[PDB]
RNA sequence: CGGUCCGGCCGGGAACUCAAAGGAGACUGCCAGUGAUAAACUGGAGGAAGGUGGGGAUGACGUCAAGUCAUCAUGGCCCUUACGACCAGGGCUACACACGUGCUACAAUGGCGCAUACAAAGAGAAGCGACCUCGCGAGAGCAAGCGGACCUCAUAAAGUGCGUCGUAGUCCGGAUUGGAGUCUGCAACUCGACUCCAUGAAGUCGGAAUCGCUAGUAAUCGUGGAUCAGAAUGCCACGGUG
């Protein structure tokens, strides 16, 4: 079922299938389901079309899609050409939040090099 | 130990059945000191076995167990620059521990959903002479006949 | 331990008990939730820098009494781990003795 | 009206002497003494590096044992409370008076 | 009258009062099944009264504190045995023969210096 | 992050900035206070921030507001390993 | 026993758990056999415990010209407008890489949600901070009690019952990054801890090889303490299952 995230969730429980939307996690999806008066156990199937329709405008109250990717990128690109310390970290590909770089920074520097 | 002639720490029997053999089986199956979880797995799987194989709850466990007990094992001995697999007869108590340990280790490497369902199927086809547990016994016996020259 | 360091610690203690512990009001009762969100709060925050960089009780390293050793301090005796064992052993510390249990 | 007094010492032999001495001193004055009561003893514990340098794995464990006693006098006639102020209590014990 | 017994285990201490009557078991103002959710604890507690088969002829009033479920069940068995002694004193041998008289003196060994646990040492490497 | 109960700038620089605004734009205002935040009153000024051994010049613009002064003056130099 | 608001909470009791002082107890002491009419060995009784009952402290003459002249002391040498002293900022936290020790995982003996049991040992005055109100939360406001078997830290967690997920890079994993915050502290850019929303790397049990452990031990679950304004996955201790 297409939702405001125009991606398509599937035949799982409602509170979990909503998580397939970028920008909606676990608690936020619970809040969405609560405002529409839908139990968290019902699957995405066996939902009346009006129920889906009232779901998808509740999601509209959050900035959650490739638009959210837009501001995420802009916030990083801002730091980038601004030139602050985190700009240098982001441009060099090194950890940004003051972690340890002498060893053990693999998830940020990528796989091992010789 | 070089000199100690060790005794034997006692083991309490089963609560439900009063069996001194299932107490060992629960000990073999338990992990990280969680005795209750192991008892839940063994009990649920045992009763599933009983109703699948007719009746006779714990002697349905015995009939599969008697199908996997080894009678001769192999010991590796280094001669002078070569080593031989001298086959030696198995002690009585060791026969059960070997038979239980193989069943449990085989009842872990399956694709079933639960541990109770996983273990019950192993306990069933072992009584029917199928399963990795009985194959282990066949392999050990086959290995121990090829070296019967060294007995 | 380099008497210069011992001199620094005694100076810091004397400078702390003169200014603060009485001029700690301006960091508590003006950095407080009330209607003083005007210059009343702002000027106190600005004034707190003008005080000497020392006198802040978070700047005394709590050295050993007999040696000025900066590491391995024990508050109950005020000595370092070296001198406590040495003095414990001759019998200078009442009550203290080797523990086995 | 009742006075309650505590005794703290670093060793049990010295606290026993002071306790048995104070307790009988009041009993002479005609009052009835309630106790003594052995309270649980607080044992502090310390571990220290014994080398000046490295060798972390070789340490030493010490302890301070604080023995404690309690006695209650529940009819302090006006000759007992003062009299207690002039007892030859030891040096290694200290007393606490409460009314 | 009532007969008394103190039994104890890892860290628990149980005191047990036996009275003639019918089988009634109360632990800390609760029934036996309401207290011990672990079914082997129930079997442990009952063991002495099934050996000496005075199981339906006695009231048991029991107060337990300290330790965990298996320690408390262990203490109760020891406390029951001692009190059941104070009842008959002639059925001692067979209670001895089952290992119930012995007060299990096992305790958790203290952590030692340089070891991550009582005996587990850290890893050792040559190079 | 510090509290919403006040941002933090030092006095010895707050005096200098407010004394230099009216007198125009001049040679960069030299400072050691890396730890003082940037105010909207600073926009368009040039400040020479310390980095341990020099005073690197930063020209304050609108987007660098709320940031500490220090994070436009790296203290470590690193050009590769081979 | 009586009272009761069902709470040892009241009168009360000194029995019981417990606290902490003083004793008793275990000695191959007794029995049988073996042994050189020995020393000691096996087994049995009794007993809470049996053969050093369990654990600890306790480290002989000496070895490595082992370590420490940066705890301290000290022979010789060296500096004395500096190799001494004061101050701000930085650095010890860098990052192509390699090793050691740990922690968290790869899931169903499990994850998540609700209900619900059972500890021990500790610390506290420039301290521990209750009840109550506010906040989704970290916390904030007011403020009792406690130098403590009395008050606070402080609701143990594995467990247990119900439900759900159904073998999927997943309702596993929680690294990284963006945003928004609290708290300590003159001040969290370099370089703090924690909270909430969002994101969801590698990882599907690990080559040659190698480490610890003989019983309340290994494995596993939590708790406390010292250092300390704040800042442990480390160290030192404690109990649960086993
Ligand atoms: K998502
Ligand atoms: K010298
Ligand atoms: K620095
Ligand atoms: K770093
Ligand atoms: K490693
Ligand atoms: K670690
Ligand atoms: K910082
Ligand atoms: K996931
Ligand atoms: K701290
Ligand atoms: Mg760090
Ligand atoms: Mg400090
Ligand atoms: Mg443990
Ligand atoms: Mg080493
Ligand atoms: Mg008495
Ligand atoms: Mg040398
Ligand atoms: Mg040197
Ligand atoms: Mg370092
Ligand atoms: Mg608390
Ligand atoms: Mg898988
Ligand atoms: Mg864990
Ligand atoms: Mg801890």
């Amino acid at each position: 079922a297409r939702i405001a995230g125009i991606n398509i969730p599937d035949h799982k429980h409602a509170v979990i299938a909503l998580t397939s939307i970028y920008g909606v996690g676990k608690t936020r999806s619970k809040a969405i389901l609560a405002a529409a008066g839908i139990a968290e156990d019902v699957k995405i199937s066996e939902l009346s079309e009006g129920q889906i329709d009232t779901l998808r405008d509740e999601v509209a109250k959050f900035v959650v899609e490739g638009d959210l990717r837009r501001e995420i990128s802009m916030s990083i690109k801002r730091l980038m050409d601004l030139g602050c310390y985190r700009g240098l970290r982001h441009r060099r590909g090194l950890p940004v939040r003051g972690q340890r770089t002498k060893t053990n920074a693999r998830t940020r520097k990528g796989p091992r090099k010789p | 130990p070089r000199r100690r002639v060790i005794g034997q720490r006692k083991i309490l029997p089963d609560p439900k059945f009063g069996s001194e053999l299932l107490a060992k089986f629960v000990n073999i199956l338990m992990v990280d000191g969680k005795k209750s979880t192991a008892e839940s797995i063994v009990y649920s799987a045992l009763e599933t076995l009983a109703q699948r194989s007719g009746k006779s709850e714990l002697e349905a466990f015995e009939v599969a167990l008697e199908n996997v007990r080894p009678t001769v094992e192999v010991k590796s001995r280094r001669v002078g620059g070569s080593t031989y697999q001298v086959p030696v007869e198995v002690r009585p108590v060791r026969r059960n521990a070997l038979a239980m340990r193989w069943i449990v280790e085989a009842a872990r490497k399956r694709g079933d959903k639960s541990m109770a369902l996983r273990l019950a199927n192993e306990l069933s086809d072992a009584a029917e002479n199928k399963g990795t547990a009985v194959k282990k016994r066949e392999d050990v016996h086959r290995m121990a006949e090829a070296n019967k020259a060294f007995a | 331990a380099k008497q210069s360091m011992k001199a620094r610690e005694v100076k810091r203690v004397a400078l702390a008990d003169k200014y603060f512990a009485k001029r700690a009001e301006l960091k508590a009762i003006i950095s407080d939730v009330n209607a003083a969100s005007d210059e009343d709060r702002w000027n106190a925050v600005l004034k707190l820098q003008t005080l000497p960089r020392d006198s802040s009780p978070s700047r005394q390293r709590n050295r050993c009494r007999q040696t000025g050793r900066p590491h391995g301090f024990l508050r109950k005796f005020g000595l370092s781990r070296i001198k406590v064992r040495e003095a414990a052993m001759r019998g200078e510390i009442p009550g203290l003795k080797k523990a086995s249990w | 009206q009742r006075i309650r007094i505590r005794l703290k010492a670093f060793d049990h032999r010295l606290i026993d002497q002071a306790t048995a001495e104070i307790v009988e001193t009041a009993k002479r004055t005609g009052a009835q003494v309630r106790g003594p009561i052995p309270l649980p003893t607080r044992k502090e514990r310390f571990t220290v590096l014994i080398s000046p340098h490295v060798n972390k794995d070789a340490r030493d464990q010490y302890e301070i044992r604080t023995h404690l006693r309690l006695v209650d006098i529940v009819e302090p006639t006006e000759k007992t409370v003062d009299a207690l102020m002039r007892l030859d209590l030891a040096a290694g014990v200290d007393v606490q008076i409460s009314l | 009258n009532q007969y008394y017994g103190t039994g104890r285990r890892k860290s628990s201490a149980a005191r047990v009062f036996i009275k003639p009557g019918n089988g009634k078991i109360v632990i800390n103002q609760r029934s036996l099944e309401q207290y011990f959710g672990r079914e082997t604890a129930r079997m442990v507690v009952r063991q002495p009264l099934e050996l000496v088969d005075m199981v339906e002829k006695l009231d048991l009033y029991i107060t337990v504190k300290g330790g965990g479920i298996s320690g408390q069940a262990g203490a109760i068995r020891h406390g029951i045995t001692r009190a059941l002694m104070e009842y008959d004193e002639s059925l001692r041998s067979e209670l001895r023969k089952a290992g119930f008289v012995t007060r299990d003196a096992r305790q958790v060994e203290r952590k030692k210096v340089g070891l991550r646990k009582a005996r587990r040492r850290p890893q050792f490497s040559k190079r | 992050r510090s509290l919403k109960k006040g941002p933090f700038i030092d006095l010895h620089l707050l005096k200098k900035v407010e004394k230099a605004v009216e007198s125009g734009d001049k040679k960069p205002l030299r400072t050691w206070s890396r730890r003082s935040t940037i105010f909207p009153n600073m926009i368009g000024l040039t400040i020479a921030v310390h980095n341990g051994r020099q005073h690197v010049p930063v020209f304050v613009t609108d987007e660098m507001v709320g940031h500490k002064l220090g994070e436009f003056a790296p203290t470590r130099t690193y050009r590769g390993h081979a």
